[PDB]
């Protein structure tokens, strides 16, 4: 979800 | 003028550059498009080409000065490569965007910056129905590539794309052109993510 | 602002840049693809064009810091030219790969780095049978240009390509997209060679 | 040799380049075109390609010198990158302008400058009717990208495009070629804005 | 209008 | 560990940036090609496009070191801009070559260098007969632009051209490929001129 | 034995960067051409694509050296960027030239320089008749962009373009190819203007 | 004439 | 084989 | 001949 979006994947580095 | 040269020297030839926004040091970028033409429509690939102007503005504490200590100077023009600029990106381009103009910014004593380069963009669009009377609709999102909404707030002054300079003898006719700010969230992560959605409806002239 | 400028200055401007991995300093790079679109298929030449996001993860000990000594900062964004990045290349491209997004990476205090460039690729693909019900299968391998498996280990978190933002109105429908890590040895040589094979089966809408 | 090296060093190496004009220190730029060829027409898009030479003139006080102080040198050529140049831009281009000649200017002791780059321009033009005997008219506006009429005054010496060296075997034939300076005000704003409008009427040979 | 001309928008940023 | 940051600095910070070979100090360059794909044939012009890896090898005294002084380091990878590279050229190209891969070399303590750039070349080739069963033969000579055979001596490594990773589903089937060094003497001049001749015979698949 | 390094230094490091010729310090350029191939003929635009080697030779005082003082060194190769090069331009190109070869020059101890870059050039040319037994004629002028004949004198050593290595299987067969010095006088001005005119006559093979 | 030719115009800039 | 793969070729100069 | 090959022209400037 988030992780498909690059700014969001970058802002949740360990999680994604 | 000697005063200007020493001001551009005072802040561009001082130790660092602005490292970009943080959560504690957030930023608002305001975005606006002027659409000049839909240049190419390709049905064999699903790509469409736009020429437009993209207005961007923001404000940095770090670019402030007192006009009095600089001969009453309130603002100045400078190469955009001289300053920090937002990473606002088309999320669905198919080619690197081409720059069709000088990239020059105005900087103001309150720390505000403004910026309007001309641009050509290729992006994903299925143009089926362009020859028809009802026409066809393309959309492309713009947003920061690395910053959350808590870091770069992204805004528009209006959601009417400026069409006052759209080429009159264009192959394509604009039915509507819209630029609207969209906020979305994620279950994992309470922080906002913001885009400006560029939606143009058009048909063969 | 405050502490951030000091941190960047300490990490980059003290000690040279990372010289890359070695046999005694091995490095794991994590690869992952978000396929956005199949843009063009060319039948006179055997060429296929893809637009995707490529996510890269690695971790450097030399890019570590204690948050406390820097006002509790856990991470920062920086231009990807400020830092060593892996030399991961497509092995069967036909044109220079085109970059579609800003080149900015995030660095965490535990030293890990993440980098998500958007890209257009032309690669070797016989598209024959693309217009049938079964479509056509195509593969491109990605790996280090200069480092063996003893120097860069290459991984994925999943074998499935992210298709959740594939252009819904694309010319070509995706039947499957897989991203699978491949190890092999040559009879001559003791070191393993690692790639990730991007296999897409697709057909005309 | 000798004094020319000295002059160029004195002018450019006592720092700092000219920072452009202001309301208080305004500037006059004289524009002129020599149309060499209409290279290409595209009726599917609405683009027409031109090869012209763009003559630009302006004068700066900071570029002045005493020929008696420099072995009687009254002028010299130098690379345009050594000097400030105006940001006169075509307003409706469709691709980045392409430079066809060396970028070298002449500077004279009174501080006057002349710069003549050859260029290929793509811009917005419907060629429908180029096949007839009446041919077709196309126009492209040129002007400063950032400076208003109060900062750059744009000017011409003649409203007649130089055609004396138009390519005699071009696919296209020139009926008229005109360059005209326009001043306008907008409802909101007190400052004037200026452009030179290049209007070309032409047909197939 | 003013805001579709880059130098005018430059001179009137907040308005534009 | 960290021994490499010193060696790199010790190599790329001594006066000797290598000035190239001389008749007194001649250099041997080894040349080998890996055919990946004949991408395109154009019969209206006479051009063919090839994708290939070009393995270049040479040896400089200026790049020797002792491992025992540098933590037992026998070799390192480095950007090809950090070092001199020979001026080996395709003598019959028709377009600027396109670089497909990163450009990183391995230097070894004996001063030997290896460099394997991937490339797309357009060269002159009459493709008449390509649709027949015998196909057609084309050749491209590679050599130095400025050095004679007394300054750069050109060689091949492996007798046979590497076809093992030629694209299996290419538009064009390779019937044969050869790479041979060649020497000529002109009437005027006693020194030899040397090229490597890449002769490939191919047909439509 | 690397006194070359010493030479390149005090030639290119002590004060002078050569500021170009003048009426007081005039210069002669010798121009010759080697036609390799007529690549493309375009009838819809009037363009023709050529690949030729442009041999250029001049002589500068500021480059002279005593070979006794420098290990009996009579010449060296250096990149064309390290030196001044004349601004010889095609006067009727329609696209920026494309460099096909390395840009390295030879400097000899008497201060003479020779420089032979391989180029692709698109220029204005009506190819009507190319179809016939008689063929068609095209010309293109080369000359300095900023220097008169009192500043750069431009000459040849032969009327004959070198055809000895024209591609034997070209689409186009050369019937004739000639280079000739032309002088134009203008009644305003005592200085002559100079160009070398390249006229090629050719037909389909 | 002179002024139609860029090197001649650069050699005679005030006149042109 | 090995020498068609640049990272292998690079790691194995003598062989390739 | 020599002069249509750049390395040869460059090495024999007076002849070429």
């Amino acid at each position: 979800g988030c992780c498909s979006l690059p700014p969001c994947a970058l802002n949740n580095p360990k999680y994604c | 003028q000697a005063n200007l040269m020493r001001l551009k020297s005072d802040l561009f030839n001082r130790s660092p550059m602005y490292p970009g926004p943080t959560k504690d040091d957030p930023l608002t970028v305001t975005l606006g498009f002027t659409l000049q033409d839909i240049v190419k429509v390709d049905s064999s690939t699903n790509e469409v080409d736009l020429v437009y102007y993209e207005q961007q503005r923001w404000k940095l504490n770090s670019l402030m000065w007192d006009p009095n200590e600089y001969g009453n100077i309130t603002d100045f023009r400078t190469s955009a490569a001289d300053i920090w600029t937002p990473d606002i990106t088309a999320y669905s381009s198919t080619r690197p965007v081409q720059v069709l103009s000088p990239q020059i910014a105005v900087v103001t004593h309150d720390g505000s910056v403004m910026f309007i380069p001309a641009q050509r963009l290729s992006f994903m669009c299925d143009p089926t129905g362009v020859d028809s009377e009802e026409g066809v609709t393309c959309a492309v999102k713009f947003g920061s590539w690395v910053y959350s909404g808590f870091e770069i707030d992204l805004k528009t002054d209006t959601d009417q794309v400026d069409l006052s300079s759209y080429y009159a003898s264009s192959k394509y006719e604009i039915l509507s052109a819209t630029q609207t700010r969209q906020v979305q969230h994620y279950s994992c992560c309470p922080e906002p993510y913001i885009d400006v959605n560029l939606v143009v409806k058009f048909r063969e002239r």
